């Protein structure tokens, strides 16, 4: 199917990483349902934040999960291999570094690790989950000195959910980003990538370890800290589509997941030019890929523009001159849009007299 | 020289992704069209008539190509793919080409989801001296000229 | 190719039905001084007139490959071009002229078309089909433009196949995959480098060819 | 050579499970016709027009057949158990082939539940010259190419 | 321009494929006293007749600019004319005459039309494509007319675009701009000056004209 089919769009899967009793070790399982995960792997059997991650994942709508088990009693770099995989998460990170095993620069070298091998692939975004335990002065400071994060393919999110565990029927503490990801599928399967997956429901969640308020939030979200709160009349949502980037045009979520799932869709869409001639007749039949498949994206409202002129440029022709990138068997391609921004604040003005 | 200056000789080709084919004896009229709205208004005070005619959606047409009949059954092959409802494959984006001498592309009509809807076979004859012919309908939903 | 197609004329009439005697296949104009001459029974086979098959021409950039399934030539479609002879019996007799017509019809009329191994090496490298009629389907203009008399006479059609190949290069082939380049159209965000294919996608898709 | 290479002539034969037929003189028209749907709709939030072309069923259709009539009363006495509502004998598989200059076969159109609808016979002059021909139109429920 | 258009073809002919012998290419008309004289391989490139192609006519003033970007002449657009050239090849034996034939078609089959490039000055000062047609689709009759005996022909027609030269001037480009009177159509109110176009505004214009 990849020789004639024109370029389309990208579901979205996600890779957890930890500790889980039995199933594989160190080998990228491809799990569909809760069902087909307690097949495999085990359910709630331990001290393991891996089952709670994919339950909520899977609670909260996912098409598709990638379970990785490093260490599970009774990593990264094989996941290098597949290509569908847009999010990662390591939950059991923190269940380590709670019993005093595991320091905090250790924790902090494998986040980083995670970070740069998520900017490697190029196409997917990691999630970042603090230690538990902390307040707001606390994770700014964690945040900003301990560890200072800088990377477009990056978000992280404070507080830490409770949800419900079958295996004691109490509430326990587990880090959000196996919740917060699912929220992320259900985007790609109710509003699509354009739009922030900020305004979602956590299903899973039961309560908060902490409240925050808007005088924290205030100091919380500059820093690229996406929160989550409990609304009165709404329930549990996320709060911020900020990501770990000190760059200012790369400063929102949405802008960054939809590049990545263009770029993604094209480059899975231009996979037969291999061993193609490097001629006119090539140039032109990607540029007539890359249109009919932005088109529909610009008529979607995705993008922004009067006219598809507009709101998508592709430039293909004569960019990849004779003597460079051509004797080097490479075909380059441009492509530029334009994407709307989110409205974060809503503000509202009562005047008196009419 | 100028653009209207080079005119075009009738030497064309087709690529459709997916379905190989090289040649075509022919190609019918490809046309880009569009829908005129008249509504006839009288100007209200004073009663002189005003008629106006505007734009409408754009339209899909069927571009049809003809190739000799040989013993590749690639049109087949792709009817048969579209009568089984299996359209994540049949729907292909294709390019009909015109170029000048020097075989240097001068126009280039870019058919979006083209889909083969029709194949037919021409009349055989005992005494025919002419080669068969075959005919396939290839509708879209959207043509691109550029 | 007309010569070509004249040896494959020739080859057929001395070695096909007529073998109980020698008969001579010519070329020449069968005019009256022509006619006058010759003492021995002869079959004539004079070209008339080269047309162009325009019903049977396919125009469209035909891929060539070598040995390593990557295409490096573009061609075009041959050109069929309708090569015309008279057929003529010469015999001293009336009615051994006719038997003489009866037998190159005979001889011609199976052969619809010829097999590309049948024939000679430059009409063979085509590995293309010659069709071949008999009598298909005006002939007094012709006899006097000639020059000679109107005799009974046979229209052999023979399509060859003239290559009009243009032998144009394609580019070298692309190994290192595609690269896409991505930003905003006013320029607000810098384009990025994008990266390009992963090398396990351009292997799948190097195995995927076989 | 390649499946493209070689052409096609207009060589062909015709057989009926049933019927003994062996030459035709013409046969009109082998369609392989599929219904398309036309829908048109507009994007809720944005109001851009998209149409969309679909796929219908396979069609049913008839080709025609006209031979040298002669003493032989083949069609006939298949239009006369067509008539009288023998359908269980009436019904039958037909085959078109086309072959190449070997008289190898290349293209069989398999015609499924095959009865003859209509025998005409050609117009009778008293001047006439040719040979007076016959018609006969077949209609069968599927036409599948193979 | 068909003195461009023989020189064209002798060129083609000479320096094409045929350059294992020095053939010789002659325009002289066919005829039975011509054929009587020659004595060496030679090919025949017989003017016949010439016509207008009616059907790629085009009615227009086109606009002749000079380096200012303004216009300054009105012309019409180049007529199209077809010549027709007779070629056949003469040489003692049929087969080499076929041979011959086969070659000459081989040469001139790959040249649809005829870049600016390879015509002369006066052809190529038009910087238009010469459309070459050979064989492509009464022989007889023409053959009769020479004079000379049917043989096998090549019918080469070639697009030649001959000039209409007319060339209207155009008056003097409008430089203050334009000038509005206004007023009453029965005249009660007097005609005003107006004024015309402020500098602003053409030097605008004039800005806007790159």
């Amino acid at each position: 199917a990849s020789g004639s089919r024109p370029i389309e769009g990208v579901t979205s899967v996600a890779a957890f990483v930890g500790l889980a009793p039995t199933g594989p070790l160190n080998e990228p399982t491809l799990v569909t349902n809760w069902t087909q995960y307690v097949a495999a792997f085990g359910d709630f059997t331990g001290g393991y934040y891996l089952a709670h991650s994919v339950y909520g994942f899977f609670n909260n709508g996912g098409s598709a999960a990638y379970v990785v088990r490093v260490g599970g009693s009774a990593g990264f770099g094989g996941l290098e291999a597949i290509d569908e995989i847009s999010m990662v998460a390591v939950p059991d990170l923190m269940a380590a570094y709670q019993r005093g095993a595991i320091d905090l620069e250790a924790v902090k070298a494998v986040q980083l690790g995670l970070i740069a091998h998520c900017e490697l692939m190029g196409d997917r975004v990691a999630i970042i989950d603090p230690p538990p335990n902390q307040n707001a002065r606390q994770i700014r400071v964690w945040r900003q000195e301990t560890a200072g994060y800088d990377s477009k393919y990056a978000a992280l999110y404070y507080p830490w959910i409770k949800s419900f565990d079958p295996a004691t029927g109490q509430s326990r503490l587990v880090p959000p980003s196996g919740h917060v990801a699912g929220i992320w599928a259900r985007n790609d399967s109710e509003r699509g990538v354009h739009k922030a997956p900020a305004n979602e429901v956590v299903r899973g969640a039961v309560d908060l370890e902490l409240q925050i308020t808007r005088g924290e939030q205030d100091l919380l979200n500059p820093i690229g800290v996406n929160c989550i709160r409990s609304f009165p009349g709404r329930g549990i949502r996320v709060w911020g589509a900020r990501t770990l980037s000190s760059d200012p045009a790369w400063r929102y979520l949405n802008i960054r997941r939809y590049f990545n799932y263009l770029e993604e869709s094209i480059l899975i869409g231009t996979q037969w030019v291999v061993f193609e001639p490097n001629d006119h007749n090539l140039w032109a039949r990607i540029r007539r890929n890359v249109s009919a498949f932005l088109v529909n994206e610009w008529r979607n409202g995705a993008l922004f523009g009067q006219s598809p002129d507009q709101a998508y440029y592709v430039k293909c022709d004569e960019e990849t001159n004779p003597p460079e990138s051509v004797d080097l068997g490479r075909v380059v391609c441009e492509i530029g849009i334009a994407p709307v921004k989110p409205a974060e604040f809503v503000i509202f003005r009562l005047a008196q007299f009419s | 020289p100028k653009p209207e200056d080079v005119l075009v000789a009738p030497n064309f080709g087709i690529q459709i992704d997916g379905v190989m084919v090289e040649y075509l004896n022919s190609v019918s009229n490809l046309q880009i069209e569009q829908d005129v709205i008249r509504y006839q208004q009288n100007q209200g005070t004073t009663g002189r008539n005003n008629v106006t005619l505007m734009p409408g959606v754009a339209k899909d047409g069927s571009v049809q190509v003809e190739r000799g009949m040989s013993q590749s059954s690639v049109f087949t092959q792709w009817i048969n793919d579209s009568m089984a409802g299996r359209m994540a494959t049949a729907r292909k984006n294709a390019t009909i080409i015109v170029m000048d001498y020097e075989d240097n592309p001068v126009k280039r009509w870019n058919l979006r989801n083209a889909w083969c809807s029709k194949v037919v076979a021409g009349t055989l004859k005992a005494g025919d001296t002419n080669a068969l012919t075959e005919t396939i309908t290839i509708v879209f939903e959207e043509l691109v000229v550029e | 190719m007309i010569h070509e197609v004249d040896e494959v004329l020739k080859a057929l009439l001395k070695g096909g039905a007529l073998t109980d005697s020698g008969i001579d296949v010519a070329f020449e104009a069968p005019t009256r001084d022509w006619a006058a001459r010759r003492n021995a029974p002869v079959v004539n086979a004079y070209l008339y007139d080269i047309r162009e098959d325009v019903g049977r021409r396919h125009r469209g950039q035909v891929a060539v490959r070598d040995q390593d399934d990557i295409v490096v030539k573009r061609r075009q479609p041959p050109r069929w071009f309708r090569l015309s002879y008279l057929v003529t019996a010469w015999t001293k007799t009336p009615q051994d002229e006719h038997r003489l017509l009866s037998a190159v019809l005979a001889t011609l009329l199976p052969r619809e078309q010829l097999p590309p191994y049948e024939l000679p090496g430059a009409l063979g490298a085509m590995n293309l089909p010659v069709p071949m009629t008999v009598a298909g389907v005006s002939l007094a203009e012709i006899w006097s433009a000639l020059g000679g008399e109107l005799k009974p006479s046979l229209d052999l059609v023979v399509t060859a196949p003239f290559p009009a190949y243009p032998e144009y290069d394609a580019g070298p082939p692309v190994t290192e995959g595609a690269t896409v380049r991505i930003g905003g159209v006013e320029g607000d965000p810098p384009m990025s480098e994008g990266r390009s294919h992963r090398p396990h996608q351009v292997a799948a898709a190097r195995a995927a060819r076989k």
